[PDB]
C-alpha cells in the first residue's frame, strides 16, 4: 500500500491481466517498453521533429517501417493525464506519431483531469459539458479540433486488479493474512484501463482477425471477470464497485460526445461494458450545402475509432503487401488488379449478410482508382476508398395505446 | 462459355483430384497451375422449394437437387467411383467459374464451394464413333453431388450466399 | 563413399544412388499479428540511458516469468514501523522480485 | 426480342439487384441507368384455372404456376440463393418489357409487378464448352417466383390487370 | 509367437545441413536404409535387368524406350 510499491504493482500486475486474457496462439504479440512519463516528453523535446524522435524509432521504424517486421496496432499508455501544458504537448506529439505509424495511442485521464482531486465524486457532476468549455482547457479544445487527434483515444475511470486477501477466501501459504482495507479506496490495487480497453482490441482480433468489435456489452466491449470485494457496509452486505464510479447512461453519453471511452460497470456483478470508442476528435460542422451536409457525415466516421482500426489494418497490410512487390514487372492495369482482387475478400457488398460475414469482412464497398505521376513516370497515386458497416446506437420507442388495434 | 475447375477432397482418399490435370490423366490437354483441379465442361444444378398452391408461402424447407458437372475420363474418375459405391462423403468441392476479363486474363468471378457432399450418381458415356457430328467429343463423365452445405460466392463483387442443413437460419 | 558396381558391358548396369531432390520452395503468405506496444513506467526509477538505445521486450504467457525476473524490480522504500509501541518509527525494506508470487505476503 | 429488366427487393436483404448491372457483376455488358436491375433474357409464366369437364365453368380458383426468368451469373445470384434456401419473401419484383418504338427509343410497354414472392427454384446451368453451337451463351440462371399478388400493367394503353390472394374479388 | 518391428539395415541416416534441400534429402536418404524399401527396388533391379536383356538387338527408339 505504498506509493512506490502500489504504483509499480498496478503497472505490472495490470500487464498480467493483459497477458492472461489475450490469446497469443491466435496471432498476437505485445511489446513492452520501459519509459517514464516525464522522460517521454523530454524525448519529444529531444528531437527537432517527431519523425526523428526516440519513440518514433520503436513505434514506426522498428515495427511498421521495417522490411518483414510486424507492425504496431496500438500504443497502450500506462499514464495518468492532466490537462496541463506538459500533458497537452505530449498528446500533440502522440497524435502526430499516431498519424505516421497508423496506430492510435490509448491511455487514460486522471481524476484531476475533471477537476475533482478524488475520484468517487464523478456522478455528482451535474453539468460536464460546461466543465470542458473552461479556459483551463484551451490546450484541450485545440487538441480536439486538430487533424491528427484521430489517433488518440483516452479511456475509462480505472478498474480493480487484486482482491484483498482473506484467511478463508484467498489464503496465503502457512499464514493467515486479513488485509485491513481502510475507508480510503486508494489502497485497492487500482489498475489503468488502457490495459483493459486493449483487452477488447485483442480479444476482438483473436476471434474475427479484425477490430471494429469493441463497443458491445454483448458484442465485444464487455470487460468480464472483474475482481469484486464483498464487504460489510452500514448494515447491509454490498460489493466494492470494480470501477471507482458507477457511470450512468447520461454521464456516459456526455463523455461520448466529449471524446472519452468510458466503462460503465454492471451494477451488482463482476462485469463492465464499453458503449462508444470515440476518439478525442471533434466532428467539424460543415456548411449546409449538398456536399457539406454529406461530408459532415463523412468526417464523422473518421473520429469514431472502431473504423480507424479497420483502415489502420488497411495501412499495415497494404504497406507490407506492396513492399514485396518492389522490383517486379508490373503495370498500372496490373496494379489495379493486384489490389482489387485483394481487398474484395474483405468486402461483402450485401445488405444483410450473416453475423460472421460482417466481421470477417468488415468493409462493405471499396473503390480503387490508380493514376500516374507525370515527369517521373511510374509512380502511382491510387485512392483506396473503403466503406464500413454500421452498428446499433440509440432509438426512440415512442409508446402509446391504440385500444382497438 | 469458359470451362470451370473443381477440386474434390474426400474423407479417406485425401485430395481426389490431385493430379487430374497432369500429362498422365488427359494427355496434352492439361493446364499448368491447375494440377489439382479437374476440367469441368458442362454444369447443371437445381435448388427447389416446395410452395403450396393458392398462396405464395414456402410450404416446407428447400430441397437440393444435385450438381451435375461433366469431366472427361482421367485419373480422378476411378477415385470417384469409390466415393460413389461406398457412400464416402467429400470434405470439399470448390467449383470455380472462370471468365475472360477486360485486361485479357482469366479470373474466377464466382465460386460455389461445398461441404460434406456424397456422390449420387455418375453417368459415364461415350458418343457414337461412327457419327461425324460428335467426333470432337472424347467422353462424358457427369458426376453428381448431393451435399450438406453449399456456399455460393461472387468474388468480383464480394457477395456470398450460403445454405446449410447443419445451421439453418435460427 | 562408393557404391559397389560391376564392370560395364553390353549388358545393362543398374546401380542405386539416391538423388539430390527437387524442393521448389513453397509460397506461404503469413499474416500480420496485431502487435501492441504497452508503454509506461514499469520499474521504480528513471533509467539513465536515452530512449533510442533501450529495447522492447516481447512478452507472452509462457515467458512472463522470465521477463519479470530479468527486469530486477528492486523496490527500496521507507515505510512505517508497526512492530513495536512506537508510532513515529520508520523501517526501510529491501525487495527482490523474480516471480508473480513475490507480490504475495509469503 | 428485346431483353427485359427485373428489380427485386427482399424482406431482409434490401434491394437485391442493387448493383447487378455494374462493371463488377457482368463485365462490359452492363448498361448505364439500369444499375439496380438485372438483365432478363428468357421468360415463361403460366396461370391455370381448374375447369370441370362436360361444362365450361371454372371449378376452383386460379393456380399460379411460377415465373421463369433467366439472367446470367452476377452479383444478385448469391443473394437470390438465400431468398431461396431460407424462404425469404421478396417485397417486389418489377419486370419491365422493353420494345423499340417508332421514334427510335426504348420504352416499357408492359410491366408485370409483383408483391410478396418467394423463390421456388433456381436452375443454374452452363452449356457444353466443347460444343460450338452454344459458344455465344455464357450461363443460364433461371430463377422462379411463386407470388402472392401480381399486377400486369400495359403502359402505352393504360390497361391494368391484377390478381391477389389477399383480396379476391369480394 | 514372436515378431519383428523394424528391419533397419546397419546404415546410418546421415545428418544433412539445415537447408531446404538438406532437410529434404535427409528424409530421402533415410528411406534407403530401412530395408523393406530396398526389397521393392531390388526387384526393380532384377525384373528390369531381365526384361531389358531380351530386348538387345531389337528395333527400338528413345521414345520406344520411354514407353516400354
Amino acid at each position: 500500500h505504498n506509493s512506490q510499491f502500489q504504483a509499480m504493482e498496478s503497472a505490472w500486475r495490470g500487464l498480467k491481466l493483459f497477458v492472461d486474457r489475450t490469446d497469443f496462439r491466435e496471432n498476437n504479440k505485445v511489446e513492452i517498453l520501459h519509459v517514464t512519463k516525464d522522460e517521454l516528453l523530454e524525448d519529444f523535446e529531444f528531437a527537432p521533429e517527431t519523425a526523428q524522435s526516440g519513440l518514433y524509432k520503436h513505434v514506426y521504424s522498428a515495427g511498421y517501417g521495417q522490411f518483414g517486421g510486424e507492425p504496431v496496432g496500438a500504443i497502450i499508455g500506462n499514464y495518468a493525464f492532466t490537462p496541463s501544458t506538459p500533458d497537452m504537448k505530449l498528446l500533440q506529439y502522440m497524435g502526430a506519431l499516431g498519424a505516421m505509424a497508423h496506430a492510435p495511442f490509448i491511455s487514460s485521464v486522471g481524476p484531476e483531469f475533471f477537476g475533482i482531486d478524488s475520484f468517487e465524486e464523478l456522478p455528482n457532476i451535474k453539468d460536464l459539458k460546461s466543465t470542458f468549455e473552461s479556459p483551463k482547457y484551451t490546450k484541450w479544445r485545440s487538441l480536439r479540433e486538430s487533424e491528427d487527434a484521430r489517433y488518440l483515444g483516452l479511456t475509462a475511470p480505472r478498474f480493480l486488479l487484486r482482491v484483498p486477501y482473506d484467511p478463508i477466501e484467498n489464503p496465503v501459504k502457512s499464514f493467515n493474512y486479513a488485509e485491513n482495507v481502510s475507508a480510503s479506496h486508494e489502497h485497492y490495487l487500482w489498475g489503468n484501463t488502457a490495459f483493459a480497453f486493449a483487452t477488447r482490441l485483442t480479444d476482438s482480433f483473436a476471434k474475427y482477425r479484425w477490430c471494429p468489435n469493441i463497443i458491445g456489452p454483448q458484442s465485444g466491449g464487455a470487460v468480464e471477470d472483474l475482481p469484486v470485494h464483498v464487504f460489510e457496509s452500514m448494515g447491509a452486505l454490498q460489493s466494492k464497485i470494480p470501477t471507482e464510479v458507477l457511470i450512468t447512461d447520461r454521464k456516459e453519453f456526455e463523455l461520448a460526445e466529449e471524446g472519452f471511452i468510458a466503462l460503465t460497470m454492471r451494477k451488482g456483478s463482476d462485469n463492465a461494458a464499453f458503449f462508444s470508442a470515440n476518439s478525442i476528435q471533434k466532428p467539424k460542422v460543415f456548411p449546409n450545402t449538398k456536399e457539406g451536409k454529406e461530408a459532415e457525415t463523412n468526417y464523422k466516421l473518421g473520429t469514431q475509432l472502431p473504423y480507424m482500426m479497420i483502415i489502420n489494418r488497411l495501412a499495415h497490410y497494404v504497406k507490407v503487401l506492396q513492399r514485396e512487390q518492389i522490383g517486379a514487372w508490373k503495370e498500372r492495369q496490373d496494379l489495379e488488379r493486384e489490389l482489387n482482387s485483394w481487398i474484395k475478400q474483405y468486402v461483402a457488398d450485401q445488405e444483410n449478410p450473416p453475423a460472421d460475414v460482417r466481421s470477417r469482412r468488415p468493409l462493405r464497398a471499396a473503390r480503387i482508382e490508380v493514376m500516374d505521376v507525370e515527369g517521373n513516370p511510374g509512380w502511382y497515386q491510387v485512392s483506396l476508398s473503403v466503406r464500413p458497416h454500421f452498428k446499433y446506437m440509440g432509438a426512440n420507442f415512442e409508446l402509446s395505446l391504440v385500444g382497438r388495434l | 462459355p469458359t470451362p470451370c475447375y473443381i477440386s474434390i477432397e474426400g474423407q479417406t482418399q485425401g485430395l481426389i483430384t490431385a493430379g487430374a490435370c497432369t500429362a498422365d490423366s488427359i494427355g496434352d490437354s492439361f493446364v499448368e497451375g491447375h494440377e489439382d483441379e479437374m476440367l469441368v465442361q458442362q454444369f447443371d444444378h437445381v435448388v427447389t422449394v416446395p410452395t403450396d398452391p393458392q398462396s405464395g408461402q414456402p410450404s416446407g424447407q428447400r430441397v437440393h437437387k444435385p450438381f451435375k458437372f461433366t469431366v472427361a475420363l482421367n485419373k480422378a474418375v476411378p477415385l470417384l467411383y469409390n466415393a460413389l459405391s461406398s457412400g464416402e462423403k467429400l470434405k470439399t468441392v470448390e467449383l470455380k467459374w472462370y471468365r475472360t476479363s477486360i485486361e485479357g486474363k482469366q479470373e474466377n468471378f464466382f465460386t460455389t464451394k461445398l461441404e460434406n457432399a456424397s456422390i449420387v450418381d455418375i453417368h459415364c458415356e461415350m458418343p457414337h464413333c461412327q457419327d461425324p457430328a460428335k467426333s470432337d467429343f472424347t467422353q462424358n463423365v457427369t458426376v453428381s453431388l448431393s451435399y450438406r452445405k453449399i456456399t455460393w460466392d461472387h468474388v468480383n463483387a464480394g457477395t456470398s450466399g450460403s445454405d446449410d442443413w447443419r445451421k439453418p437460419i435460427e | 563413399s562408393k557404391e559397389g558396381s560391376v564392370a560395364p558391358k553390353e549388358r545393362i548396369n543398374i546401380k542405386y544412388i539416391p538423388a539430390t531432390g527437387d524442393a521448389q520452395a513453397e509460397v506461404a503468405e503469413v499474416e500480420l499479428p496485431l502487435k501492441t506496444l504497452v508503454v509506461g513506467d514499469f520499474k521504480g526509477h528513471a533509467e539513465q540511458t536515452p530512449l533510442e538505445e533501450r529495447a522492447t521486450v516481447t512478452v507472452d504467457k509462457n515467458n512472463f516469468e522470465a521477463v519479470m525476473r530479468e527486469s530486477e524490480l528492486k523496490i527500496t522504500a521507507t515505510v512505517k514501523n508497526k512492530l513495536t509501541d512506537d508510532e513515529n518509527a520508520e523501517l526501510p525494506v529491501e525487495l527482490n522480485f523474480k516471480s508473480l508470487a513475490d507480490f504475495a505476503p509469503d
